[PDB]
């Protein structure tokens, strides 16, 4: 039960310098190496850092591994940042319990353009669809910089686990993600709250909406 | 083909204690590294100054396998720039450390229902170790500004404490055998090479 | 130079078997240890299977342990992973890898295979209406398979405010999208609004008007 856990997205100028954390949940790190994986999206992985803090023939001199001592955890450091950097960012260690483990992946982005929060649409279950016994709200996001988001869904406070079916984030045409949730619902719990949520968390700033069956 | 005594230093019905820590000098073999890390059990295994792929392919003066049992959670100490109960009074590795260390759990030797207290720890010392230096001294730690006079009492403590290693402690108190692999490079023989062994 | 080429993926139903084989090149094949990691699409990395440089220690993961068989040919310089009793959650793309010791250091990565595990057959989907409350409008492209889709607006005249967002794989493991258009306020009731779909395997097209 030894996960190495990462942040999702963290994002930086044309030059600058930024540094992805990767922190240990059981077992220490700087027990075993800790690799780290570079994946551009669609293509193979990596590596940029190997045996802590080593970097492969071919690695520019602005990758840099390192691992602290105090909070049981690793760090890549990318100094003088390049567009052709952005891209995902895997941890990785071995451990004799879990072999081979690997972290959650960080989505580097270079900014290009200033950060843009995402313009949600929320649709309640058609009047038709409620006839064929089934209902279906239809969460859309757009129009957001950097491509990561985080949505989620509050029945009438309260989360829901189950029915909710969200896209990967993808590239529009002005270099803007979007991305779309639904909400796989069946019209006796549709009827029965008062109001269905969708909340998504970009960078901070969360931007939620809210139908509601009666009308 | 001379096959250097790991089987030895590794397999190994008796470790010391690690403010007490063995050496095993090697010397005049050849050095098959590969079963240490194909092994795949040891817990802890990183080097330092020298990456471990490509350490067949090289050759040394003499190689100092120091070898003592600590618990779980202070094999962190054993690395550079380490502090703690064991790296300041018991076992310290230097900045410059050019070798590897090793580890694996052993609770299924090394404890024992009610508790094996054989291995024991330095508890205090009048100041830090220098590194790779071993203090083996019983001289009760005078705590205050009067003289124990050899025994202990208030303000006198016996410096060594014990491991009270039991089949069911937390894994951070079960105990751990260390192998503290230190490599040499003296203008020197260098008589210690491995599967690269066409020079004689 | 080295090279990895995996080979053998692809798509197969539910409890269904598939065969894995991933060619080395311009390495000592016999002096490395050989591992697959997939890749769920949209997700993370896993790693599956680990086999020692003889073909004498095999490990696994616990997901995947019981089912899935790795082996090695060291002589054909090849790593093979047979999968058995397949699951939806084995869908990713499985890369060979270089790792080498034991410890880490994963080296190289193949281009990887696809290996879709999925029980639907071809479907025509179902299309609702989002009906708008600036307006904004759209269809609701329900449950086909496989991909593409295509969706027009307004019989193939409209593009100005349309955006046809990706489609899902649903638990049932049939696609799912939806597509819409932003409108002036004062632009319905006076405006037909069709949207058309055209499902190119499943050969059917569906006009569905949207109207408030
Ligand atoms: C400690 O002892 C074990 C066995 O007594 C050694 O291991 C074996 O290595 C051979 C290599 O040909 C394998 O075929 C066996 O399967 C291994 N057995 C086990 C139990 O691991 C081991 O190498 C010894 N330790 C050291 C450091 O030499």
């Amino acid at each position: 039960n030894f996960m190495l856990t990462q942040p999702h997205s963290v994002s930086e100028s044309p030059g600058k310098t930024v540094t992805i954390s990767c922190t240990g949940s059981s077992g220490s790190i700087a027990s075993n190496y800790v690799q780290w994986y570079q994946q551009r999206p669609g293509s193979a992985p990596t590596t940029v850092i190997y045996e802590d803090n080593q970097r492969p023939s071919g690695v520019p001199d602005r990758f840099s591994g390192s691992i602290d001592s105090s909070s049981n955890s690793a760090s890549l450091t990318i100094s003088g940042l390049k567009t052709e950097d952005e891209a995902d960012y895997y941890c990785q260690s071995y451990d004799s319990s879990n072999l081979w483990v690997f972290g959650g992946g960080t989505k580097l982005t270079v900014l290009g353009q200033p950060k843009a929060a995402p313009s949600v649409t929320l649709f309640p279950p058609s009047s038709e669809e409620l006839q064929a016994n089934k209902a279906t709200l239809v969460c859309l996001i757009s129009d957001f910089y950097p491509g990561a988001v985080t949505v989620a869904w509050k029945a009438d406070s309260s989360p829901v686990k189950a029915g909710v079916e969200t896209t990967t984030p993808s590239k529009q045409s002005n270099n803007k993600y979007a991305a779309s949730s639904y909400l796989s619902l069946t019209p006796e719990q549709w009827k029965s709250h008062r109001s269905y949520s969708c909340q998504v968390t970009h960078e901070g700033s969360t931007v939620e909406k809210t139908v509601a069956p009666t009308e | 083909t001379n096959l250097c005594p790991f089987g030895e230093v590794f397999n190994a019905t008796r470790f010391a204690s690690v403010y007490a820590w063995n050496r095993k000098r090697i010397s005049n073999c050849v050095a098959d590294y590969s079963v240490l890390y194909n092994s795949a059990s040891f817990s802890t295994f990183k080097c330092y100054g020298v990456s471990p792929t490509k350490l067949n392919d090289l050759c040394f003066t003499n190689v100092y396998a120091d070898s003592f049992v600590i618990r779980g959670d202070e094999v962190r100490q054993i690395a550079p720039g380490q502090t703690g109960k064991i790296a300041d009074y018991n076992y310290k590795l230097p900045d410059d450390f050019t070798g590897c260390v090793i580890a694996w759990n052993s609770n299924n030797l090394d404890s024992k229902v009610g508790g094996n207290y054989n291995y024991l720890y330095r508890l205090f010392r009048k100041s830090n170790l220098k590194p790779f230096e071993r203090d083996i001294s019983t001289e009760i730690y005078q705590a205050g500004s009067t003289p124990c006079n050899g025994v202990e009492g208030f303000n006198c403590y016996f410096p060594l404490q014990s491991y009270g290693f039991q089949p069911t402690n937390g894994v951070g108190y079960q105990p751990y055998r260390v192998v503290v692999l230190s490599f040499e490079l003296l203008h020197a023989p260098a008589t210690v090479c491995g599967p690269k062994k066409s020079t004689n | 130079e080295v090279q990895l080429v995996e080979s053998g993926g692809g798509l197969v139903q539910p409890g269904g078997s598939l065969r894995l084989s991933c060619a080395a090149s311009g390495f000592t094949f016999s002096s490395y240890w050989m591992s697959w990691v997939r890749q769920a699409p949209g997700k993370g990395l896993e790693w599956v299977a680990n086999i020692k440089q003889d073909g004498s220690e095999k490990y696994y993961v616990d997901s995947v342990k019981g089912r899935f068989t790795i082996s090695r040919d060291n002589a054909k310089n090849s790593l093979y992973l047979q999968m058995n009793s397949l699951r939806a959650e084995d869908t990713a793309v499985y890369y060979c890898t270089r790792a080498g010791w034991v410890r880490g250091a994963f080296d190289i990565w193949g281009q990887g295979t696809m290996v879709t595990v999925s029980s639907a057959s071809t479907k025509g989907p179902s299309v609702f209406p989002l009906a708008p409350s600036t307006a904004a409008l759209g269809c609701l492209v329900k449950d086909y398979f496989p991909e593409p889709v295509t969706v027009s607006w307004n019989s193939g005249a409209l593009t100005s405010g349309v955006h046809t967002f990706p489609a899902v794989l649903q638990s049932s493991g049939l696609y799912s999208l939806s597509s819409v258009v932003t409108v002036p306020s004062s632009s319905l009731g006076t405006q037909t609004y069709i949207c058309n779909v055209n499902h190119k395997p499943s050969n059917t097209k569906v006009d569905k008007r949207v109207e408030p």
